[PDB]
RNA sequence: CGCGGGGUGGAGCAGCCUGGUAGCUCGUCGGGCUCAUAACCCGAAGGUCGUCGGUUCAAAUCCGGCCCCCGCAACCA
RNA sequence: AGCCGGUAGCGGGCGUGGAUCCCUGGAUGUCCGAAUGGGGGAACCCGGCCGGCGGGAACGCCGGUCACCGCGCUUUUUGCGCGGGGGGAACCUGGGGAACUGAAACAUCUCAGUACCCAGAGGAGAGGAAAGAGAAAUCGACUCCCUGAGUAGCGGCGAGCGAAAGGGGACCAGCCUAAACCGUCCGGCUUGUCCGGGCGGGGUCGUGGGGCCCUCGGACACCGAAUCCCCAGCCUAGCCGAA
RNA sequence: GUGGUUCGUGGAGCCAUGGGGGAAUCUGGGCGGACCACCGCCUAAGGCUAAGUACUCCGGGUGACCGAUAGCGCACCAGUA
RNA sequence: CGUAGGGAAACCGAGUCCGAACAGGGCGCAAACGAAAAGUCCGCGGCCGUGGACCCGAAACCGGGCGAGCUAGCCCUGGCCAGGGUGAAGCUGGGGUGAGACCCAGUGGAGGCCCGAACCGGUGGGGGAUGCAAACCCCUCGGAUGAGCUGGGGCUAGGAGUGAAAAGCUAACCGAGCCCGGAGAUAGCUGGUUCUCCCCGAAAUGACUUUAGGGUCAGCCUCAGGC
RNA sequence: GCGUAGGGUUAGGCGGGACCUAAGGUGAAGCCGAAAGGCGUAGCCGAAGGGCAGCCGGUUAAUAUUCCGGCCCUUCCCGCA
RNA sequence: CUGGUGUUGGCUCUUGGUCGCGCCUGCGUAGGAUAGGUGGGAGCCUGUGAACCCCCGCCUCCGGGUGGGGGGGAGGCGCCGGUGAAAUACCACCCUGGCGCGGCUGGGGGCCUAACCCUCGGAUGGGGGGACAGCGCUUGGCGGGCAGUUUGACUGGGGCGG
RNA sequence: GGGGCCUGACUGCGAGGCCUGCAAGCCGAGCAGGGGCGAAAGCCGGGCCUAGUGAACCGGUGGUCCCGUGUGGAAGGGCCA
């Protein structure tokens, strides 16, 4: 009595990989109960569209990331600040730095989730990382004109 | 309708108990003999097969050999309209 | 005929397990105590432990047919 | 050339401007009956609605309409639409299914799948294009007749029961579909090259056939109904017909 | 577990089928009377199909068929009194 | 059908079977001088099989229906029981006693109580017996406020019903109703069986028989053909 | 009380129906049964029970709470207060 | 009345059967003693650990066997040497019963609820029963409540007797 | 009745008859195979004789050339006992 899961169900598991189990718990629990159907071959054919259709995307939202996590590392964007020597008069955030990449090369970000706890002050050298789940490193400089 | 399978159509059919007293030829058995015979009805194994279905319940008296139809008949699901009597539909118009 | 189990002292039962005690019981004999007798205690007698043929240090304690009763449903032109 | 039934009579009428009578169609067809608006002790009783009639509001009459079921439509049926009810001498298929009797008793057996009950069909019904037969590299759908044959067998191997292949004849035709792939419409959705139900295409064979690709040049020439159409023919009244 | 077939359990196959288990799509499947091989014949699980056949309420024809106790129960207002 | 028979069969064949057998035996094979005939095919006749099989007749069996307007029970609803007699409980009054029980009067009017009509019965006797009557008449007798009788409307039935129980009753006969059907059931039994003449002319014994008053074989009668 | 023929039964109030329910019957919902069919709450059918307005005389060969005489009531419909 | 199954599910606790690998127990003086069968058989065993002690757990003809923590700082054992059939080191095959793990599994006892059943003026719901009951197929049994029949002949009638 | 070697309580048949309704029952010489006892002639296919028994069907067993449902087998049958 094959039957499709929804969610996990400990030792008979998760969210749909497929399994059999008594018909008699089929009929009056597992598909009464809305969390299971059997496996006719449409919904056996149903699901691996689906489990594509995922997995494609998956595949895909770690294509997303990457194309750009590729064509980051071969920039660079400076920052002129009014800075004085050694210390920034006023500072550097994301929200800034989106400012920057957005117009220094056009590109646009979060910018939350960029390694940035307090934003940065203090001209000098940095190398920031960034997000998806597999992330980019991006560094740039702080420097000064009037 | 009447001890019948409202899907495979399976209805009780007649047959006849047969008394034997004797030995079986094929054991050293002079022979098998007959004491009586008489008529009997077999009725098919039906049962109770209660599914929700789009709006209320819906209630089968299968063969027990044909359960698995029902739920495979549950699975065309169109036309969530009027009362309990949706098996004029499900049925042979289904199959049909 | 075929299967399950039996045949240890004059009666029966444990030893038929993992081959190295043949004993128990009542019954009969001599004896002690009781007027006594049953009782009780003591000792002694009766067993080839169903047959043969073997595996082996040894076997009643394993096997195979045998042989009788009891046991098993079954069976009948 | 007479007619106003069996049937005369009284008392009246019609017919060569073709009566009566016979054939075809049409109209009227009270009430009951599947009986169907609702009851009901068949042939009676009581209504709703729309229209009508009378002085007509009460009462009444008239015409029309209104049972239930299934199915297709559709907006869950508030409606419409077609269909079904019941009868029939025997024949027909299916679903059930005796006994006396025979066995010189009786139980297997027989009578027998008979009598009969029920459901359905029609002018026939059943059956019918091989998952067939069965030894001949063999027949070719089914039904019926004749033979095979009281053979093969079945059997308290008792009483009894009893085929088929083949052969000769009657008649003689085979056709749709589901499925793969294509289109599609609505759907549902964990939107998709997905599933799915309704439709259209396709395709239907045992030497295997089909689908999707590949090459070929394939052709409308030929085929052609069991469906519709016309016709001869026939049935439903008659007529001529020697001496 | 039974029915059907000549087959009454018989060496009992074949066609049906109430119960249980439960496939495959050509290298797939059923059958040739248990079962195995070989050699063969067939394509199951969807459906329709005239004609040749049966009967006789009805109409007509024919008779080594009756002739009013016969012939249908009824020759006559009989399924009546 | 006949022309080929023997063998359980494999088979063989004017033979084959059993058998070591070329002993044996079983069952088989064999022209009368162109006529006649094996064999078949029609027709007629005797007999048998199978069919209702010479006709009439059961007691019964089973299928499908029809019946509770009779009778039995119960359900719903109505109705009827003259008139008399006995006189329970309980009240009430009084006596009683510590308070009681209890005793006594009057009242009261209970009861499958009493005598007895209607009504429901049917004890004994007589009559009746092709009746007035397929259960009646007369005399006598039982019950008669109860388990009472009764009108109407209802339900239950054939191996079933109903039954204060007799195997009673279920439409004038119930140890299993009626009708139609299977059906011409079966009847080793009883009865019956039709013109005329001519020749022959028995037996009632034996053997076996769930047989004895039925049969099968033999015996005894008859006919045809042959010796 | 027979044959032939003619005549004879008059109802808003009497009985029953255009009221009610009882046993019982039937029966949508529903349940069950090889078929025929069996059950079944509601609803409906069902009366000698519930409900409801007519009493006395006269008349006819034959009908009268029915026709007539007198007195007396019931429902519906429509008006007004 | 009943076994096996279908309808018929969850979580557990518990045993039985078989099989395969591993581990094992078996003892009358008796080559030296407390060795299961027989075959192999000049020797092993210790390097990261040998005897004796530390205590643990298991078995006990309680003698002794045996594995684990270790103290452990290295010989412990072998046979010939027979007053027992056999010889006790060792690595195996295998019987015996046992434990364990794993596989295959049948039998039990619980708890659960969601089938199924019963209920609840109220319900795709609540309460109770509960995978039992019931019902389908099947196995065996009790079974005059009912059905179909049988229950001989001869015979100084029949019966009884014979 | 007592000894002695022996097993013919043989296999294959059986002319011819007793008895007899059938079906049975009974006696049997002789021929062939191979034997036993006897010098041999010859005897022997159980017992001095007449009772000690059961058709057929259904199976069991042991063998055997036979049949084996398309074919080789197998199932199962037949044949002898
Ligand atoms: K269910
Ligand atoms: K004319
Ligand atoms: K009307
Ligand atoms: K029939
Ligand atoms: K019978
Ligand atoms: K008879
Ligand atoms: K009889
Ligand atoms: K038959
Ligand atoms: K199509
Ligand atoms: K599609
Ligand atoms: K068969
Ligand atoms: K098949
Ligand atoms: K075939
Ligand atoms: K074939
Ligand atoms: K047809
Ligand atoms: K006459
Ligand atoms: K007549
Ligand atoms: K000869
Ligand atoms: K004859
Ligand atoms: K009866
Ligand atoms: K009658
Ligand atoms: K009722
Ligand atoms: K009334
Ligand atoms: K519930
Ligand atoms: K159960
Ligand atoms: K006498
Ligand atoms: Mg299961
Ligand atoms: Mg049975
Ligand atoms: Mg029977
Ligand atoms: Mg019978
Ligand atoms: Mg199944
Ligand atoms: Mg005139
Ligand atoms: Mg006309
Ligand atoms: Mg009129
Ligand atoms: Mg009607
Ligand atoms: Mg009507
Ligand atoms: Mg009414
Ligand atoms: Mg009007
Ligand atoms: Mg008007
Ligand atoms: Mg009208
Ligand atoms: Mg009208
Ligand atoms: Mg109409
Ligand atoms: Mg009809
Ligand atoms: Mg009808
Ligand atoms: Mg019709
Ligand atoms: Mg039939
Ligand atoms: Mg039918
Ligand atoms: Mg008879
Ligand atoms: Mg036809
Ligand atoms: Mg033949
Ligand atoms: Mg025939
Ligand atoms: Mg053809
Ligand atoms: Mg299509
Ligand atoms: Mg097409
Ligand atoms: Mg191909
Ligand atoms: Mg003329
Ligand atoms: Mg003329
Ligand atoms: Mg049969
Ligand atoms: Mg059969
Ligand atoms: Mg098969
Ligand atoms: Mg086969
Ligand atoms: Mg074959
Ligand atoms: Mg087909
Ligand atoms: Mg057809
Ligand atoms: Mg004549
Ligand atoms: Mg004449
Ligand atoms: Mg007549
Ligand atoms: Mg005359
Ligand atoms: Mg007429
Ligand atoms: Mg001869
Ligand atoms: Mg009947
Ligand atoms: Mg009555
Ligand atoms: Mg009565
Ligand atoms: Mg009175
Ligand atoms: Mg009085
Ligand atoms: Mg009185
Ligand atoms: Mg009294
Ligand atoms: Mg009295
Ligand atoms: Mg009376
Ligand atoms: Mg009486
Ligand atoms: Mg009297
Ligand atoms: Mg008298
Ligand atoms: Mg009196
Ligand atoms: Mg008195
Ligand atoms: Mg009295
Ligand atoms: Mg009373
Ligand atoms: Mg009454
Ligand atoms: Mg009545
Ligand atoms: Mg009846
Ligand atoms: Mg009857
Ligand atoms: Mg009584
Ligand atoms: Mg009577
Ligand atoms: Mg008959
Ligand atoms: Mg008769
Ligand atoms: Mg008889
Ligand atoms: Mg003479
Ligand atoms: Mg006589
Ligand atoms: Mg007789
Ligand atoms: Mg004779
Ligand atoms: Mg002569
Ligand atoms: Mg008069
Ligand atoms: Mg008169
Ligand atoms: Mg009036
Ligand atoms: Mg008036
Ligand atoms: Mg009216
Ligand atoms: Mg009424
Ligand atoms: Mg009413
Ligand atoms: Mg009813
Ligand atoms: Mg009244
Ligand atoms: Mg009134
Ligand atoms: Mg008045
Ligand atoms: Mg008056
Ligand atoms: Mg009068
Ligand atoms: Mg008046
Ligand atoms: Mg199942
Ligand atoms: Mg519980
Ligand atoms: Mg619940
Ligand atoms: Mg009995
Ligand atoms: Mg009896
Ligand atoms: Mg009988
Ligand atoms: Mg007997
Ligand atoms: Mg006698
Ligand atoms: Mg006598
Ligand atoms: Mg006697
Ligand atoms: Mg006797
Ligand atoms: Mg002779
Ligand atoms: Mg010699
Ligand atoms: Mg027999
Ligand atoms: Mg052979
Ligand atoms: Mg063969």
């Amino acid at each position: 009595m094959k039957v499709i899961l929804l969610e996990p169900l400990e030792n008979l598991g998760d969210v749909g990989q497929v399994v059999d189990v008594k018909p008699g718990y089929a009929r009056n629990y597992l598909l009464p109960r809305g969390l299971a159907v059997l496996a006719t071959e449409s919904n056996l054919k149903a699901l691996e569209a689906r489990i594509r259709a995922q997995a494609k995307r998956l595949a895909e939202r770690k294509a997303e990331a990457e194309r750009l996590k590729e064509i980051l590392e071969n920039l660079t964007l400076t920052i002129p600040v009014r800075a004085g020597e050694t210390k920034i008069y006023g500072s550097v955030t994301a929200k800034d730095i989106a400012e920057a990449l957005s117009r220094q090369h056009g590109v646009t970000i979060d910018p939350k989730r960029l390694a940035l706890e307090k934003p940065i002050k203090e001209l000098g050298e940095y190398v920031l990382t960034y997000k998806p789940h597999p992330e980019v490193p991006i560094q740039l400089k702080v420097s000064v004109v009037a | 309708m009447s001890k019948v399978c409202e899907i495979s159509g399976k209805r009780p059919i007649v047959a006849n108990s047969i008394q034997r007293r004797g030995k079986a030829k094929r054991e050293g058995g002079v022979g098998k003999k007959t004491t009586g015979i008489s008529k009997r009805r077999q009725y098919p194994n039906l049962q109770k097969v209660r599914v929700r279905v789009a709006g209320q319940e819906i209630t089968f008296r299968v063969a027990a050999s044909h359960i698995p139809k029902v739920y495979e008949l549950v699975e065309r699901a169109k036309g969530l309209k009027l009362e309990g009597l949706s098996p004029k539909e499900i049925k042979k118009e289904l199959l049909k």
